[PDB]
RNA sequence: AAUU
DNA sequence: TATAATCGAGCCGGGA
DNA sequence: CTCCCGGCAAATTGT
């Protein structure tokens, strides 16, 4: 079919590589493909130079190398292994006394590798490292909230790489410095740096009242040494002020490039704000035996001039995106590497004391356990290392571009107010204003804008076009927020003739503030509207018509779309849906030009120009993290001539290379008999018939057989007391056969466990004895299908001990995994959504004959209630339908970009051409206007919809141009009394499916200490009837209902047993007993040496333990 | 669990209903041999000492006791469902 | 209603040499329109064996007496050099839409039950137009458009429809 | 899910949910009707989903 | 981290 | 059982 | 005043 694209905007540059924030960051950290002498000092390289040399014997760092991975990516996932490279380091040991040099290359453990698409494999599971926003290091000046006319100067280093410093000017007039919660007069520190009153008096004197608050006579009376000892006694009480000890403490706090690290970005921000040059990343130096100042005097100088109102001095906006920077994967990982490196150094010095002080190499001196643990800790347990969202290809693409303000070195959820969550003006073009979580995390987690890229310092830059004179260049400059505030930036839609600005007045920005400006004043221009929003937001056509709160839901919900076997691209696209599939890496493309040699379900073989025969295996029905099926399908045929970059296979949720998150269905907007109520959705059974919204899902089942003190667990087909019906589908070994249909209760893997010591009860001994089946040594522990699950068995993996290549955790003989697949047809309770935030659960499935239908017999697919539109103010879905109607008859799909889209006249033109096909066909076939079409036309003209006095064809066309048609009720045959909006809409089946959520429990597992039911469906849990639920029962005055919740249905052990027995005997449930959790409370208060006594009306003790606890 | 408490209780009650339908002398031997009394499964020689008879005599009343037990079971179908 | 492909254990399988996965192959078999000439024949079993670089269409099914394939051009599987496709498809007569989970029909162990859309009727519209007997006005002219897959005829449909409706009106006979 | 046809005092309750929620009651009724020999046998019949008549 |  | 080793490394309200 | 301790919605799921 035809693809018609709208919009007049010529975008000078394509979207950047979308995972570059991930891919480029880690490559930069490892530099594995760079030869060691040419590596720059960054990432891993910089970490080594910081930890070494290790003094105390001196151990020095030469170079490192990364090996090749022990196992490929597919293999790691199979075996629950981390995808990683061996790290080695060449170290030379020197004895400073002797001169002796022993050198060896020591093994430091493994480092995890990033895959091509920017993710990790950590113990078999795919993970993503989320970038972290935080305050950029540098020197900031903020207004003091208490005293309006005064200011605070803060010197902030990288997280955990030094303390925060505050320079406050107290009301008494002296400049105070705050470090580690302790305050003192800053003058003391100035003297330690070697400043004398001559230098300080003459330097800052220009500011009249301020220089005197710095002057303290007693401090000048003492040399830098007396001042150093004096300060140390202030900061560390009780520690003897030994002269070598004070240098050591103070040096480590200020001048040590090992214990105090300003950023590289910190240096630039400092150099730029104060107009100085830093020799390094420390606030001071230890040079020529004394301390030599770097930062403090320039920072003190700026503070005094600002309080005085000196021109050229400003306060810093701490939420400005120039002062807030991104910590990418590489930087985050390197930080953990540096910590692990420092612990290993602690280990070196302790080994340089014990055992032979002579006979030591680097191999005996280095224990890498501290390093392996630090990295394993970051990847396994960090708050920024998250389980990959791979529900659909877009899920993972969005995850990698997310920005978190939480995690180790940022806010807590109870610790962040409004300012951080707000949308700052500098977010324009950098961080998306729409795509953020609804709920507690709103504004803390955000997403990178489409055209944004993070530079080497960690600041987000966004592209703009140069405008010189009135000419718009094609040169794009990626700008930081700080640099953007200098210019006047015109909007991207400002009219153009050629490269010349064609409007006399343009809409532009100065510091984000909107302003109207002449073409002479235009320094730059936005590249595109797409640059303001995230990738998800950019997939919403007609976004300009949707209220943001709903567009937010639209963005996020595409993340949850389940891959459909029939998945299709939307009939109205934004033009980004090709790039997302390509950068996602689900789809497979041709490397160079060539010819297709072979096409299979399992593989595609291509003959290139090179003559070389390249084979691309295809991932078929593989189970993703969320159980959606990632499966690739071949899109070319044998012998097809393909070019470089031509599509070879479709990934999941892609159709001919376009993102397919859903289906295009014929929708009617109208109430329908209350099945539409309050966002519910009505669908045609025709959708299931043709397998729309059907998705494949795979669940993984696992079981271990382990050594016990009672003897081995065995995986066997021999299970005590089981029929051949129950074992039918198990193979020789006890594993369910591939292909069998398994239903709840069915055995997946047979297993036996040795009966404990209190073996069969004497009751059981005698019962079995009666039947002459002597009691077995083992019990049936087999893995079974959980309630509500089941499907077709597609795979089994078995891993024993003693088979090549596999070793399990201690005690585990063998591990068996069963992969079970299901084709899920759409059903009542499943959740649907469009890209505009309209979401609802399927409440009714009508037979095709009940569905409203067009006069020519075509029934609609979905009926959405119009009551969902007006309050939500998301009208893009309406425009989507009109253009979708036109496309249904013209057989075409459209690209309408955001904010430069199809407009009403253009949609009307397309609709007229459609009407010609929808109607002229009928008139030629020998059919005229319907009687009922006339009745509706009568009522429509009463509505002012059609012009009175035109022919029925003319009026039906007037309605068709409003996107409305005559609709017949399939029940009656009578028309709907008014014309109804009908068209093609793009709707997704989200990951929330009743099959997953339905749960019920009579009785089941109980908790150890409280004896209350466990929680959650997976444990067969009970529902929590919490405080507020108890209030409800109380307000109803339902005392006996409530007491049941508190006793027989929970932790009253005696009561629940008796209550169950009564129900199976037909008796009424007995009166309850003491809840066991009260007994727990009583004993816990006794453990606190508090005597809690239940007493009767006579004040005599009542024993709620029934004699069991008294001697 | 509530189910288990119910199940084991019902089983103890049906077992006793069947053992009272045995002579006292031949029901006590079965209880001593399967451990329902004292928790231990007594040897054939020990049961001989407490009823003062021969090790073979005690084996004989256990099989006839167990056989008579088996007969009452085929008749009332009471204990069959507890075999799981 | 059911499919057995040789050396295929379940629906999520894939066949060497064949481009389509089994899910798509069964999706194509759901479009097969199969007419039973003998009214007494309620179930049959089509056989297909193909190899080599050929595109299997519905014609390649082995002809069976009293059975006509109304769409012999329908694509089934694309096979490539060395690709071998051998299957047995069980076709039944029935009513309405009976999904695979419902009937669960398997001729043999490795059989894949298939969702059955039995109804031969593809589309139904009816026009109501104005007419007169020249004295009286607002009379109705009724035109029923009926499309079918060809196994049953638009007219045959209409008679069965009328016959069903007639038989239903009988049910009003015995009151209580 | 919305249930327009319900009277105000009613709700739609999935049969599979009700079988679990009412399971003890259901066992007794399965005994009165000859559907199972006794309560213990009735529960075993509900355990496997293909065993439910 | 999700859903309401 | 014996060279000698000798001091660590988030905002808010309310009540003493 | 300053500081020190106590608070800071519910149910559900997921690796």
């Amino acid at each position: 079919m035809e693809i018609k694209r709208f919009g007049r905007i010529r975008e000078v540059i394509p979207l950047p590589p979308l995972t570059e924030i991930q891919v480029e960051s880690y490559r930069r950290a490892l530099q594995a493909d760079v030869p060691p002498e040419k590596r720059e000092n960054v990432g891993i390289q910089a970490a080594f130079r910081e930890t070494f040399p290790i003094e105390e014997l001196v151990l020095d760092f030469l170079e490192y190398r990364l090996g090749e991975p022990p196992f490929p990516q597919d293999e790691c996932r199979e075996k629950d292994l981390t995808y990683q490279a061996p790290l080695y380091a060449r170290l030379q040991l020197i004895h400073k006394d002797t001169g002796l040099i022993k050198e060896d290359e020591v093994f430091l453990g493994h480092i995890p590798l990033m895959t091509e698409d920017g993710s990790f494999i950590i113990n078999g599971a795919d993970r993503v490292i989320v970038s972290q926003i935080h305050r950029s290091p540098g020197v900031y000046f903020t207004p003091d909230p208490a005293r309006p006319g005064r200011y605070i100067a803060s010197i902030i280093p990288l997280p955990k790489r030094g303390p925060w410093i505050d320079l406050e000017v107290e009301p008494n007039g002296v400049v105070s410095m705050k470090v580690n919660k302790r305050k003192f007069p800053l003058v003391l520190l100035l003297r330690v740096l070697g400043y004398d009153q001559e230098t300080l008096a003459r330097e800052l004197g220009a500011y009249g009242e301020l220089v005197q608050g710095l002057m303290d006579e007693s401090v000048f009376a003492m040399r830098p040494e007396e001042a150093l000892i004096r300060l140390f006694t202030l900061l560390r009480p009780g520690d003897p002020p030994k002269r070598d000890k004070a240098v050591a403490y103070v040096y480590g706090l200020i001048a040590d490039p090992r214990r105090y690290d300003l950023g590289e970005a910190g240096r630039y921000k400092a150099e730029e704000k104060l107009g100085i040059r830093l020799s390094g990343r420390t606030l001071a130096r230890f040079e020529d035996g004394e301390f030599k100042d770097e930062v403090f005097l320039p920072t003190l100088r700026y503070l005094f001039a600002l309080t005085a109102g000196v021109p050229g001095h400003e306060v810093d906006d701490i939420d400005h995106l120039g002062n807030r920077r991104i910590r990418t994967v590489g930087e985050l990982m390197t930080d953990q590497f540096r910590v692990g490196l420092a612990r290993l150094a602690r280990g070196v010095r302790e080994r340089m004391l014990m055992g032979s002080e002579d006979s030591l190499t680097p191999a005996k001196l280095v224990n890498s356990r501290p390093l392996e643990a630090a990295i394993r800790e970051f990847f396994s347990r960090s708050q920024l290392s998250q389980f990959k969202d791979e529900t659909n290809p877009l899920s993972s693409l969005r995850h990698k571009r997310r920005i978190s303000a939480l995690g180790p070195g940022g806010l807590t959820r109870e610790r962040a107010g409004f300012d951080v969550r707000d949308v700052h003006r500098t977010h324009y073009g950098r961080i998306c204003p729409v795509e953020t979580p609804e709920g507690a995390n709103i504004g803390l987690i955000t997403s990178l804008a489409a055209y944004a890229r993070v530079d080497e310092l960690g600041f987000i830059r966004t592209p703009y076009r140069r405008v010189v004179g009135g000419v718009v260049t094609d040169e794009v400059v990626y700008m930081t927020a700080t640099e953007e505030d200098r210019y006047t930036i015109a909007q991207a839609n400002t009219p153009l003739e050629g490269n010349r600005i064609a409007a006399e007045r343009v809409v532009a920005r100065r510091k984000g503030e909107p302003v109207i400006v002449s073409p002479e004043e235009v320094e730059f221009m936005d590249v595109s509207p797409k640059q303001v929003f995230s990738v998800n937001t950019n997939l919403i056509p007609f976004l300009e018509h949707d209220d943001a709160n709903r567009a937010l839901m639209g963005s996020n919900m595409q993340t949850q779309a389940v891959p459909l076997i029939r998945a299709q691209a939307p009939v109205v696209m934004t033009g980004l849906e090709e790039r997302v599939v390509r950068d996602s890496l689900a789809a497979l493309y041709a490397e160079e030009d060539g010819e297709v040699a072979k096409v299979d379900g399992n593989r595609i073989v291509v003959r290139y120009e090179d003559g070389r025969l390249v084979e691309y295996p295809l991932r078929r029905f593989y189970r993703s993290n969320q159980g959606t099926a990632l499966d690739q399908r071949p899109r070319v045929v044998v012998g097809q001539r393909v070019r470089k970059g031509d599509l070879l296979a479709d990934g999941p949720a892609s159709e001919n290379g376009f993102l397919a998150l859903g289906q295009n269905v014929l929708v009617a907007i109208m109430p329908f008999d209350g099945y539409n109520f309050e966002d519910a959705i009505v669908i045609s059974e025709e959708l299931l018939k043709r397998d729309f919204y059907t998705s494949i899902h795979i669940e993984r089942y696992e079981i271990e057989a382990r050594d016990t003190k009672l003897g081995p667990e065995r995986i066997t087909r021999d299970i005590p007391h089981l029929s051949e019906a129950a074992l039918r589908d198990l193979d020789e070994e006890g594993v369910v056969r591939i292909g069998a249909e398994v239903k709840p209760g069915d055995i997946l893997v047979g297993r036996t466990s040795f009966k404990g010591e209190s073996e069969p009860t004497p009751e059981e001994r005698l019962l079995r004895s009666i039947f002459g089946e002597k009691a077995r040594d083992v019990k049936d522990t087999s893995l079974r299908v959980p309630p509500g699950e089941g499907g077709i068995v597609v795979r089994t993996v078995r891993l024993r001990r003693g088979d090549p290549g596999v070793e399990l955790k201690p005690g585990v003989r063998e591990v068996v995994r069963v992969y079970v697949a299901q084709k899920r047809k759409l059903q009542v309770g499943d959740k649907l959504a469009n890209r505009h935030g309209n979401k609802g659960v399927v409440a009714k499935i009508l037979p095709v004959e009940d569905m409203p239908h067009l006069p020519d017999g075509t029934p609609v697919d979905v009926i959405l209630n119009p009551l969902g539109v007006p309050s939500r103010m998301n009208l893009g879905q309406i425009l989507e339908t009109h253009l979708g109607l036109a496309g249904y008859f013209l057989g075409q799909r459209y690209i309408s970009p955001i904010f430069d889209g199809a407009k009403e006249p253009e949609i009307k033109e397309l609709l007229a051409q459609a009407f010609e096909v929808y109607f002229g066909k009928r008139k030629g076939e020998g059919f005229g206007v319907d009687k009922r079409e006339v009745e509706v036309l009568r009522r429509a003209e009463k509505l002012g919809l059609v012009t009175p006095g035109k022919t029925p064809e003319e009026q039906l066309k007037e309605l068709f141009l409003q996107g409305k048609v005559v609709l017949y009720d399939g029940r009656t045959g009578e028309p709907i009394e008014g014309p109804i909006v009908v068209g093609q809409m793009f709707i997704m089946k989200l990951y929330h499916m009743v099959e997953d959520k339905m749960h019920a429990r009579s009785t089941g597992p109980y908790s150890l200490i409280t004896q209350q039911p466990l929680g959650g469906k997976a444990q067969f849990g009970g529902q929590r009837f919490g405080e507020m639920e108890v209030w409800a029962l109380e307000a109803y005055g339902a005392a006996h209902t409530l007491q049941e919740m508190l006793t027989l249905k929970s932790d009253d052990i005696e009561g629940r047993n008796a209550a169950y027995e009564a129900i199976i005997k037909g008796e009424d449930v007995p009166e309850p007993s003491v809840p066991e959790s009260f007994r727990v409370l009583v004993k816990e208060l006794q453990a606190l040496a508090l005597d809690v006594q239940t007493l009767d009306e006579k004040d005599n003790p009542v024993d709620i333990f029934e004699g069991l606890a008294s001697k | 669990s509530p189910v288990d408490a119910a199940t084991q209780s019902l089983l103890s009650e049906e077992l006793e209903k069947a053992l009272s339908k045995l002579s006292e002398r031949e029901a006590m031997v079965l209880k001593l041999r399967k451990g329902l009394i004292d928790g231990r499964e007594h040897t054939l020689e020990e049961v001989g000492a407490f009823f003062g008879v021969t090790r073979e005599r005690i084996r004989q009343i256990e099989n006839k006791a167990l056989r008579k037990l088996k007969y009452h079971e085929s008749r009332t179908r009471k204990l069959r469902d507890f075999l799981d | 209603t059911s499919v057995y492909i040789e050396d295929v254990l379940h629906e999520f399988s894939t066949i060497p040499g064949v481009k389509e996965d089994v899910v798509e192959i069964i999706l194509n078999l759901k479009e097969l329109v199969v007419r039973f000439l003998n009214p007494s024949l309620q179930t049959v079993t089509l056989l297909l064996k193909a190899e080599g670089p050929k595109e299997v269409k519905a014609r390649d099914f082995l002809p069976v007496a009293d059975v006509e394939i109304m769409n012999p051009d329908l694509h089934i599987a694309t096979l490539e050099e060395g690709g071998r496709l051998n299957m047995e498809v069980r076709v039944d007569r029935g009513v309405g839409y009976v999904p695979a989970e419902k009937h669960g029909i398997k001729d043999r162990i490795n059989a894949i039950p298939v969702d059955a859309v039995f109804s031969p009727v593809r589309r139904v519209a009816f026009q109501v137009e104005d007419t007169r007997l020249g004295q009286r006005t607002d009379l109705d002219k009724l035109t029923l458009r009926i499309w079918t897959d060809g196994s049953v005829t638009p007219l045959e449909a209409l008679n069965q429809a009328v016959e069903i409706l007639r038989e239903h009106l009988t049910y009003f006979s015995n009151p209580q | 899910v919305v249930g327009p046809q319900l009277k105000l005092h009613q709700c739609g309750l999935p049969k599979r949910m009700a079988l679990e929620l009412f399971k003890p009651f259901l066992l007794k009724k399965m005994e009165e009707k000859g559907i199972a020999p006794n309560v213990k046998a009735a529960r075993r019949m509900l355990e496997r989903q293909r065993d439910i008549k």
